[PDB]
This record gives C-alpha cells, structure tokens and sequence, in this order.
C-alpha cells in the first residue's frame, strides 16, 4: 500500500484481534493487554460499505431487446445483430474488470491510510513522552498504569503530565 | 524497562484473493463476488406476468392454429415460446416472419377484436385435411378461407374496415399458393388471382404463384401471411379476385409496451425473481452475471468473466 | 508561553455535495455542474447551413409536390421536417421510403439536374386534380405522367442516359398502380403495364396492379417511388409498356457528405450554436448533456443523468 | 482523505482565509496574524486546472446518425436500431458516473495531499526549534518576531540562528 | 562535522513524456507506446489460411465463372477479395448480393458438392459468347442453362431433392430475364415463365421480366441469382416452366465457423501474424492499434489516437 | 506526486544512480559513497511490471463481423452499421484515453510512494542518533565508519549503541 503500513512498517496483523480492524496492544507495570480502536476501525468500514452501497444500485432493466440466438444462417442483418451484442459484452466485461481492479487497489490504499492514521494519532498524543520504535510501537518514557493506557487509547492523555519523567529517562 | 503500546490492525488465518491494478493475486481479510453465477433453473412467475405457448409458438397463437386456443386472449410481460412448438396446420410462410414475431411479442396480447366482415359472391369458412381440430377439418381460427361461390363466380371482393377506434390496428391475413391449375380454379375460378390490401398510406399487392411444393400434412400449397396496421382515422381495403386468405377482425398494437418473448424450456415454477434467462431465473444482488446474454427484467449486467472478487478488507497477513 | 504557527486551509459557509468512490454526499468548497441541462428553445442558423423543410417533408420536397417550389436548388448541413408537413399531390408509396429519406438527407442537396428526355409515343405531363397548383390540375415538378398516345397506342419505352459526369446519378422514378381496368387501358391501352428500370449492375422490374385503394384527395390509385443510383460511366434504361412514371433529370449524390435530416418543430432563432437538438441548441462547454438523444453536431455526449458534480475544490470544514 | 490532514488532525478550516487555500496562523510577541501560502495553494489549483481542461476538450462530432425516435412498429430493424442506442447511452453515462466519483476521490485525496505537504515542509524548517501540537500547529521554543515569523512562511528562517535557545527551552 | 546520508532516486538526460489525470506533459524515466501504428504491408499467411480471390471475387467464384476455376474446392479462415477482380460471365444481378457473400465467407468453403439431376424435357448446359472460357462460349460452371428440348416443349420441370445428410445445404440457381419476346419464346416457349423453389418451411416464386438493360458483353438480358437453404431431414423442390437457371448440386454450410472475407490489396507474403487489415499485418503485442478499424484475428484494439504512452518508470528530475 | 518526495523535498535525482532505482548517499570520515537500494527498487519495479502484464494479456479476436467500408450509398441498413461501428470505436477511445491517464497518475504517486517508504525507513532506523535536514538527508550525530554506513543500508544498524553519543552531540 501507498503508506505502508500494513503489509510495512507493522510486520503483521493479529489475529486475536477479533473486536476490531485496527487497535492498541500495551505493555506496562501491571502486564499487557489488545484493545480494539473503534474511529479508525469505524472510518474504514464505512468507507468500504460506502463503496458497497455505490455500486449495487440496481439500475439495468431491459425487456425487449433482440434475438441472441440463431437457428440459421441469414448474413447481413444477423451478422449486424450478433456484432452489436458481441461489442457490447466486450465493452461491459472491460469495465467490470477494470472496476474491481481499481476498486481493489484504492480500498488497500484506504486501509493502509487509516491505519497509518492511528498510529499517527497516537504519536501526536505522546509528544516528547515517547519513541517510534520503527514497528508500530512506541517506547513510552513514563510509568504508566492501566488508567494512563486507557487515556492514551481514549484520548484524554496530557503530554504535559509526564513530560519531565519523560524527558528526564530519554536525554539520560 | 518502559512501557510500550504497539498499533497493529486484525488477520485471519484464510485469507481471499483479489486483483488489483498491479497484482493478479493479493490475499485480503475479506471480499464478496459481483459476478451471478447460479440461477433457479426454473422460470419465476413474480413479479412478470408470463404466458407459455406450451406447444404454439406466438405467431401460431396469433392465427389460430388447432392447439393454440388457450392462447387466445392472453397477456403478458414475457411470452415463452417452447422447442417442443409444432405446426399443427394448412402450411404456410411469412415474409420477414421475424419483425411480425417482434411486433406481437411486444405487444404483449393475444386479445382478437373480432369484426364482422361482409364478404360478397364467395363461399367462407374454409377449411382443410392439413388443419385438424378433433378429428374434424379446420382452420385457423383467425383466418377466413374464402372460395368461389357454389357452382359460380369468385364474386370481386372490396371490403373496407375504417379505424374509427383511438389504438392502432394490426391485421392479419394472407394469400393462398396453389399446387396446381386445376386447384386455381377449383377454388377461384380466375386463372390467376390477385390480393391488394391498403391503406391510404401504404399497401400489399400479391400474385398468387402455381406450383408444387414439399408435402406437408399432404399439402402441396402454401398460405403466405401478411399484416398491415391501420393508424386511427385511417381505413384498410381488401381488395381480391381471388386467392385471398381473410382476416376476422385485428390485434391492438399497444407501442413498446414492456413485452417480450423468451425462447426457453425450463418449467415455470412457483419462485419469485425479477430477472428471466434461457436458463432460469436470476435472484442476486450482484452488479454482473455469467448466466445468459439473454436476460429479461432486472438483471445484473452480462459479462463474460466467471468471478469479480471486490475487497471489502485490507490486506489479510497472518504471519 | 511560545510562539505558535499553524496551517490551516480555507473554507466557506456553504458547500457543495459531491459524490466520490465510497461516498454519495461529501460537501466541497466548489464544483462545476458536467450535465447540460438547458438549451436554448430555437434552433440557431449558425454555424450549421438549415433548410426548413416547412410544409413539405424532404421526400415531397425531392419530387417536387405543390407546396415545395422554395425547396429547390436548396442545401443544408441539416434539413428541417416539421410535423405540420403535409402531402399535396398524388397519393404514392415509396419502398424502402426511409431509406431514401436517408440518402437524400446526406447529399445535402436538392438541387436538381434537369435532362431533356425523348419519350416517343406517349403523351406527357400527365396532371391530376390530386395534386394542385394554385388551383389547377399539376403534378410533381420533378416527374413526368406518361399516358398513350392521343387516341394510339403507348408506343413502347426505350430511353437511356449515360452517366458521362463526374459524380453518381440518383434518379426518381414511380410506377402507376390504377383503381381499375378501365382506368389502366384509357391510360396505358395494354392490359397490364411492365417497367422496368436498368444499370449495367443493378435492375427493377415492376408490375403494376390494379384495385380499390382508400380514396385520397379523391383518387383510389396510387404511384410507387422508386429509385437507381448510376455510377460514372454506367448507362441506366427505362423500359416500359405501361405504366412508367417518369423522371426529368436526376440528383447528385455526394458521399457521406456531413449532412442530415432534423425533425424538430422548434422555430429558427438567430442564435449561434454548433449542436442541434430535436428541442432547441446548446449552448455549452460542458462533457454531457441531459436534453435529448437527438443531437447533431458538435454535441456534449448524451446520459441519462441530471447531475454529475465535478469537486473543485478541497473538502469544506466550516465548523 | 488519504492522507488525515483536511478533515484530520487539522480541525477545521478558516472562512477568513479569502485570498488562498492553504495558510499561516501564528501567534508571536506582538500579536497574531494570518497570510496565505502561494505555493502549496498554486500546486492545488494547477492540479485542479489541469484535469479541468482535460475534461472539456471538444471531441465529440457527429451529423448523420440513425433515427432514434420513430412513428410506427416495424419489429426487426427498429428493435435493432433502439438496442442499439441504448446500448451506448447506458455505457456512457457509466462512463460519465465513474469518471467524476473517481474524479473526485482524487481531487479530495490531493487537496488532502497539498494540506500535508505544507505542514511538513515547516516540520523540517524548523528542526530541533519546534514540536508538532498535534493540531497542526507547531510550539516554537523561542522568541520570534514578526520577521523571523514571515522567515518560516518565505523559507528563510535558519534553524542554527535560535537551535541553542529552543534546546533549552524544550529539555527543561 | 557529523556525518550525513542521504535518500534519493535515478534519472536520466532525456525523459520521456506521459499524460496524467491533471497534466498532458508530464516527464517521466521511461514509458511504453500502448497504441500500435505499424503493418507489415503483405499478408501474413500464417498462421490464418487464406485464399487469394485474384481476378474472382467470392460470388463469382462460387456461382463458377471462366476466371474461377482454381477456386474450386478451396477452403479458408480469410477469403481475399480484390480491387481488380471482374466479371466474366453472363451478366447477372443478385438480390440482397451482401447476404449471399456473407454466408458463404462465413462457411469458409467452395468445396462444391456435385449432384446429378434430371431434367425432363428440356435441352441443357446453355452456353453464351458473353461467358467465354478459352475463347469459346461457356457458363457458369455450377449452373445448368436450361432451354427447351430441340424443337419442342420446355417440359415442366419438377425436381426434387431431398437432404438426407447431417449438414444444412445451400443451392445456388437463377432465373433468366430475356430482352425481348422473341428470345422468351426462342428459348422457353411459354410467353412467360415461371421459377419456384421452395422447401417445407420457405419458398420462391419468380416471373422473369422481358425489357432492355445495358449491354454487357454484348448481353442485353440478365440473370437473377437467388439462393435456397434446406436443413437435414427437408427437402427442396424446383418448378418451372420456364426461364429456370439450374443447379448442379450444392455447397456445405457450416454455422459460425471463424471465416470471413477481407477486401485488401497487398500481396500475401511470408510472415508470420495472426492479426490481419485491409492495410497489411500487425505484428505487436501492444493493447490498441491505429491501423485500421478492419482487423481480423487476434489483433489490438482499434482506437482513434496514434499515441498512448504508459509510464513506467518515476518522474525524471535531471535538474 | 500524493507523498511530496520525489519532485518534492528530495531536490533532484541522480543519474548517476545507475544500478538502481533508489539509493543512499552518504559523506563519512573515510569520504563519500553512493549505492542501491534492493528492496525499495524492486518494490517499484515488481508494481510497474505487474500493472504491464495486466495489460497485455490478449483478448480480443474477432473474425466474421461486420463491413466497415462501403462503395454505394444504400441508406436504413448502412447508416446502422455505420453507427455501430462509430459508437464502438469513440467507447474504446474512451477507454484508452483513461487507462493510460489513470495507469500514469498511480504510477507515479507508487514511484513517490516508495522513495518516501525508504525514507521512512532509514528514520526509524536512526532513532535519536540522526536528525532530518529537510533535503532527504540525515544528520547522524555520531561517528560512522564505512561499516556503519552499510550497517545503515543493510538494516543490521543498532541504534542503542551509539545512543549516548549522539544524543550527547545534539542536546549540547
């Protein structure tokens, strides 16, 4: 993907995380835990049913239309009548494939981008407090509890609280 | 010893295969096939209305022929002609058989307006060894073979219909070949006959030919068959010295009106589908479909690829 | 506290919904509409060449019924059929009428090529009260009504014109088909007529018939048109015994010549526009267009959308 | 968007932003002020220009066609020339559909795309001297006057001149 | 003094120039022409059988005319038709001439299958100085000129043959439209002939037309070529009683089966392609092609540009 | 391109980069070196020729159709075929037209892509002990001999080795 992320930086998925599409696994004093993250696990579903509901719409309703099928040789009316249906079949058989090709290359990239986002977030989240350990994770400078876990994963988590810890353990 | 917190999204051990622009082959979490490739096998008779010509086919049905009486008054979305269809009477032929199959087809009735017609100086009600209804001779309940009058002359016909009605008239009628002279005028007295039909617009004018043909339920003449519409305001003469195969009234041609023909054989069953194939019905929710070039209602669009898997996850890495 | 600076992108109080890949509304901060919708209600004499056909349909126009006189010598890139045209002469059928509809249509001309032709044995300039010309007995422009000669014989037909020019010939020429025996020997003397029309490649054979058709403009017979093309080089033969409606001359075909046939009822404006629809002109840059199938010229693609949002601008975030 | 800065971690957008797409906001020593950025705002309206003029080129020219409305029923040939033109006008507005939703996923995506070139084009003129807020603005740990200010926007600011200054104001 | 690396990419002097979905020059390392321009100028005779017309066109061949003769028994996937093929035999004309070419270019076949038929009461093989094979009079090889037997009657013909085998035959015969009465009754009697061929399920009827048509090899008369297929298990009649071109057997249809006729006038070559025009082979394995919309065999898609360019490699930025 | 690297914050390329598409540049004590990168090349490299199979595949072949050229003007019949022929040929134009455009808009944002996965790369590879300098380069705030150098380009370099260095030299 255009990112990479999945399939890059993040060496694999989990699958054990059965909750979500995207999420949080901890490392601190008390153990370890997965978590699912529901923004960037919610934005990609929906942008992949949005994609869905596009294209069902029902919209070819044909009824009479003209003979496909011959019981004998006339020539120049019927070679007319199966050329037109033969151009046509090429013609839509040629979007199809094109459709899911391209269909398939942008919902990777989709993917690929919110999961890009996440971690992305958290960095942002994490200020000076922590590192990018070059695998999705990151070193996390601090003590920090299952309450100060959850504050990262709900967004309530202020930099400022741990930044002299923080710093302090890193330029030491 | 610090605290880490890893991002990292979810797997499945079985992942599916999708194309992309640059791949043939890469396994996402999940995806779903746009491409119908199953069908009932039976014919559904919801939501289209349906009438199967069983042993007619529709133009058969259309003149009356001895096994198509049940086919007389009916409507509907399609009309299902069968392989098993037999011609059951006098042999005969129609030019461009195909545009007046079409234009019945869409017309979506087998409804006759039946008129009285005043055929002056010739006997009626024609009928024939070739056409048999229960043992007994016949003719296409539609048609009215006229002949000379008995022991006299093929009185001349001028009959004239005015279309004084709001819908366009469809007129069927016809002109007999004769296998012989003797036949010729056995039958119209003249040496050679003569049918004009028209309108003030168009018109038809045929000269019977004498000759041998092909036996066909032993019958060596033909029938040819013919049609002429007939706008509102606008009148039809039948205009013959003999040889002319007459009408007993007209269709009502109904403009594209939302009717077709399917050439099948699959029963119709009890199902409910929106889509009609040759093959059977389609009941799918799928943009595309592999099942028939002949697809008759709400159907996914043909095409000629047997699978179009959509992603609908990300990239599937268990490992 | 320190010195912050910030990036950030405008927006606007209200956007516009588009829809993309996954999303059916999404609110930009501008986009243009890809769908023409209007069109002007005349249709513009400029820069395409019109002809308004008025009364007369090209056909009439071409053999030269009593109200077409102004059709002659005329050219266009597009002919104008009004749905008020009427016929004014004789009554007559044309076989195949549209296709030579069409091949008028595409020469973009009736400019006639006047030929002075010996018909030996006949009387000529046939006229009819079918057909008037300020208030007398005419017929068309373009034909000439053969009859026997007065009181003799239709001294047979023999006439031929080689194509010595440059450019294929296109000749007009029917057939009379009279409402009786009578009617077919004061005109024609012989029983029944024959015409036959020839090149050295093609050939039509014709005869006529006799009957009742629908009175119109009080008469019950009828003319067929017929026509032969004559490449440079080629001769073309009238032959007949009876029957002939003849030609004075002949049309120049140019090929696939740019030109065509509108039906449209819409008035001639003094607007310009290079695309013509059956429901006015358009005047657009936009890809495609919602206002008619019919569409001649330099044209936006016609779709069946009303609307097709291209985004121009980023995504809008006003709150 | 692809890349979660419109619609992203930059909140919202600026109605007073009127003579560009993309700008500065800062906050300094002698008040505040707003300026647009020509760049990034010039390579968004070129990219959007240019696939405008490569919509529009007139190549559509057609005279004598077939008929495509008719007076009578004739069956075979009419039926023909109907399938026919109807078979063209389902597969271009198909044509039409998928040319603008792809037309504007991409126009959304680079318009995301410019939004964060900008942002990081600052991340990296500033150094060691700043620290991504999270909002898409950056904290400068040093004085900065209205001319070192309008030194970021023109690209001239000199990260070595206040390097000293901000390491400290950052590290304790 | 730290040390630093640096991150970068490969260019070159001279990019190359691709469009994009915003830009119509763009400069990128490499790219790939998708659109195909150039032909080989001869035919490619493999791996596509031919068979060269030369100086016969595919009717003439069939029908068996003086310059014909190697076209006998010959089979093709290509059937090349000529500029410069002529006419050599009587002058004939054939009713919907394209119907007839098209089902024999599609059978892929002149393998005559030759059928003894006997003619009663009747003189046969006519002959005409206007069908001259090595100087003296000839005649289609695969027709029988009938005329009467030798001073007396055109006895009545009624032949029939009946389709015993597994393939639909077709059966090539004509009908002879004399110039004058005296050449009518010289050669069939009758005052008027007649021609009918039918099968059990379609037929026709013919009255040959006596007139004047353009001198062709000193022939006023022509000859009308008409055309009858009969499925296995039906059967065929021929009746006249005058003025019948006759058959000498029939040829085997195959259904759809991969033929056709090209109208090119390059010389077969050497090479090898398996896509072939009107203007020469092609020989690529791009997608697209400006050659010609006439491409026959597995060939690129035609398409209006001449240039395409994929890009396949990064931006070039030298500078 | 989307990820702003190539024509974009790295300046130029560099044709003598002859061995590769991607590669590392970098000054030492022992002088200066340029060199590939595998991965990062053949990543592009495997997308362009992947996208170039998909493309060829043959399938179009046709043999009996239809006359696509005529020497008589006729009318109904010919106007049909002709307009088939016209209506196919301008749909495939069409098609054309966008595949190339649309297969050369990905193309590049997938060459852009993949200089700015390098990139990425190598900064989380450096951690602490480099810093980016905005050009493509970074600063590496220790000594590194030629076998470092490759340890980089390799991917076998341990940050934490030269940790306190580094961190030392930039903070001071």
């Amino acid at each position: 993907g255009l990112f990479g992320a999945i399939a890059g930086f993040i060496e694999n998925g989990w699958q054990g995380l059965i909750d979500g599409w995207y999420g949080f696994r901890h490392q601190n004093a008390e153990g370890t835990g997965t978590a699912a993250d529901l923004k960037s696990t919610q934005a990609a579903i929906d942008q992949i049913n949005g994609k869905l509901n596009r294209l069902i719409e029902k919209t070819n309703e044909k009824y009479h239309q003209i003979e496909k099928e011959f019981e004998q040789v006339e020539g120049r009316i019927q070679d007319l009548e199966k050329y037109v249906e033969d151009t046509k079949i090429d013609l839509w058989s040629y979007n199809a494939e094109l459709l899911v090709a391209l269909e398939n290359q942008h919902t990777i990239d989709v993917t690929d981008s919110e999961m890009n986002k996440l971690f992305e977030r958290v960095r942002r989240q994490l200020r000076e407090n922590a590192e990018d350990q070059g695998n999705g994770c990151f070193e996390i400078f601090h003590q920090c509890d299952n309450n100060c876990i959850e504050s990262i994963r709900n967004g309530t988590y202020d930099h400022n609280i741990y930044r002299d810890e923080a710093i302090n353990n890193r330029i030491k | 010893g610090n605290p880490i917190i890893c991002l990292g999204h979810h797997a499945v051990e079985n992942g599916t295969s999708v194309k992309t622009l640059t791949d043939n082959h890469v396994e996402v979490v999940s995806a779903k096939e746009l491409v119908e490739t199953k069908h009932t096998d039976e014919l559904c008779p919801s939501p289209l209305k349906l009438v199967d010509g069983q042993d007619c086919d529709l133009i058969n049905g259309a003149l009356g022929s001895p096994g198509c009486d049940r086919l007389q008054d009916t409507t509907w979305d399609v009309f299902i002609e069968r392989p098993t269809a037999v011609d059951t009477c006098y042999p005969f032929d129609v030019p461009d058989y195909q545009s007046l199959r079409s234009i019945l087809a869409s017309s979506g009735s087998l409804e006759f307006i039946a008129e009285q017609f005043t055929w002056n100086g010739v006997k009626v009600d024609g009928s024939s060894s070739a056409c048999l209804r229960g043992g007994r001779n016949s003719f296409f309940s539609r048609l009215n073979w006229l002949t000379k009058a008995t022991n006299g002359n093929y009185g001349p016909i001028n009959v004239t219909k005015e279309n004084t009605g709001s819908y366009v008239r469809l007129y069927l009628w016809g002109v007999h070949h004769p296998s012989s002279d003797n036949e010729q005028t056995d039958l119209y007295k003249v040496a050679t006959g003569r049918v004009t039909v028209s309108t003030r617009s168009d018109q038809i004018s045929i000269v019977p030919n004498i000759g041998s043909r092909p036996r066909v339920r032993n019958q060596s003449g033909r029938i040819s068959i013919y049609w002429t519409l007939v706008n509102p305001g606008d009148s039809i003469i039948f205009n013959s010295i003999g040889n002319l195969i007459a009408p007993r009234g007209h269709y009502k041609i109904s403009k594209s009106t939302k009717s077709t023909v399917l050439k099948s054989d699959k029963r119709i069953g009890s199902c409910t589908s929106p889509c009609l194939t040759d093959k059977g019905s389609i009941q799918s929710d799928k943009p595309f479909q592999n099942v028939s070039r002949i697809a008759i209602g709400n159907c996914p669009k043909y095409v000629k690829q047997g699978s179009l898997m959509l992603a609908t996850g990300m990239r599937n890495i268990p490992g």
